[PDB]
């Protein structure tokens, strides 16, 4: 039912294939809901670091799964400039995968 | 439910101009205004957005940092200041009226425009 | 894009002429298309909403659609008062900048 | 027939630092270019290998995507634009020369290096 | 892999000692090794090719060889001028990355 919008641009899928999506049975799906700009969407890929990723979210090298996403800016962004979105960039150090 | 402009004349080069337009009718804080300039012999270009209430602003890339905006609801005027006027900036200014509560919207009828020359 | 438009579009009374604004990807293909009518000596005015029906009220002589990266509009019944020019408005979403890009100019007799 | 670096200083962490060195001497289209980073008090780490002409690029595991390089032929400049600087990114960069159309073999002499600290 | 190196290399002026890099499989036994010497305050300089010949010319008092998964360099006629840091470089071809890996760090005393 999700094959109806063009702005899905993250069809690169590492653990399995998007053609093999509804092909084999899965045990326990793990979904994490958040918003990342497309400037560092290539840093989301396993085996890669960056800065926003280096400080808040981490991904395993054996990325069992893959992400679907469309344009957030169209969804939320006031005419005065969306300053409502807040982030954190100045922690002590990095973090291991699957902690917060 | 109508919009009117102000008057303008020839200004000296290397100066700043100020445009104000008045509106009447619907709620001032429940609508959005585009700021456009039309040059003779060429198509119009949109630069600035109006956010009434908090008076928020956003401009284009080629016209940012030289442009000053002031918005208020009690006076219901839009003080639209352009700086560093040159001979290429001879265009008719218009304050539009969007669909409301979104930049993505449809255009209401405009006013009469303000003409400045250098 | 830059909304390329033909410089003129001549015609005769009783004849229908199709005039189009041609763009590119992420401006006409995904974003909506606008058509606005400017009369000489007066304020800028609107011609059409989204290309399905009349904006507020007009006979069905004015109609148009879109295809690929272009938006076409057919005008029939040329009159003396019909002499004006037209503009195309669409969402740009270009690289490092998203200003409302318009078209060039057209001539109707 | 030599390579010299450019001048820089300390920059704020989490920013972009521009680094470059010139290139002159022999013909340019058939000699690969190596860049290598060296930390004081430890061993150096290999940074990048670049093919001029088409500007082919390749990067190591620890620097894949987080660093950006650009190259050109006529002006003969070789840029990196470092981003996401840590305290680990305080080291000296060196730009090199290779055998030519091959990334295996001995390394031609480096420059004087560029020191970067946060 | 990681190319373990001794932390230091003891010596006195006028004698011969060996400095060695020990590596894992498919890193030293597969591809050739490169010896490097870092003089203080100067850019590093090449001293050997694949250890069968001298690149341009050095007196033959320094001799390099390989043994299994390790590489060794015997130095003789030690001077106070040659007190420097020695490095070894090799093509790794390991899992998830195959860069020009280097050794650890040694100091000549």
């Amino acid at each position: 039912v999700l094959y109806n919008l063009a702005p899905f641009f993250t069809f690169k899928c590492y653990g399995v294939s998007p053609t093999k999506l509804n092909d084999l049975c899965f045990t326990n799906v793990y979904a994490d809901s958040f918003v990342i700009r497309g400037d560092e969407v290539r840093q989301i890929a396993p085996g890669q670091t960056g800065n926003i990723a280096d400080y808040n979210y981490k991904l395993p090298d054996d990325f069992t799964g893959c992400v679907i996403a469309w344009n957030s800016n169209k969804l939320d962004s006031k005419v005065s400039g969306n300053y409502n979105y807040l982030y954190r960039l100045f922690r002590k150090s990095n973090l291991k995968p699957f902690e917060r | 439910v109508q919009l009117v402009q102000s008057g303008a004349e020839v200004k000296k080069p290397g100066a700043s101009v100020k445009v104000s337009c008045k509106a009447s009718g619907y709620t001032f804080s429940s609508y959005y205004i585009h700021w456009v300039r039309q040059a003779p012999g060429q198509g119009p270009e949109w630069m600035a957005i109006i956010n009434p209430g908090d008076g928020g602003a956003s401009y284009a890339q080629k016209f940012q940092g030289r442009v000053t905006l002031t918005r208020d609801t009690s006076t219901s005027t839009l003080y639209m200041e352009l700086s560093s006027l040159r001979s290429e900036d001879t265009a008719v200014y218009y304050c539009a009226r969007a669909e409301g509560s979104s930049w993505l919207g449809w255009f209401d009828p405009w006013g009469q425009g303000t003409l400045v020359t250098v | 894009s830059v909304l390329t438009q033909p410089p003129s579009a001549s015609g005769t009374p009783g004849q229908r002429v199709t005039i189009s604004c041609s763009g590119s990807s992420s401006n006409i293909g995904s974003n909506y298309v606008y058509w606005y009518q400017q009369l000489p000596g007066t304020a800028p005015k609107l011609l059409i909403y989204r290309n399905n029906q009349r904006p507020s009220g007009v006979p069905d002589r004015f109609s148009g659609s879109r295809s690929g990266t272009s938006a076409s509009l057919a005008i029939s019944g040329l009159r003396s008062e019909d002499e004006a020019d037209y503009y195309c408005a669409a969402w740009d979403d270009g690289l490092s900048g998203s200003g409302w890009v318009f078209g060039g100019g057209t001539k109707l007799t």
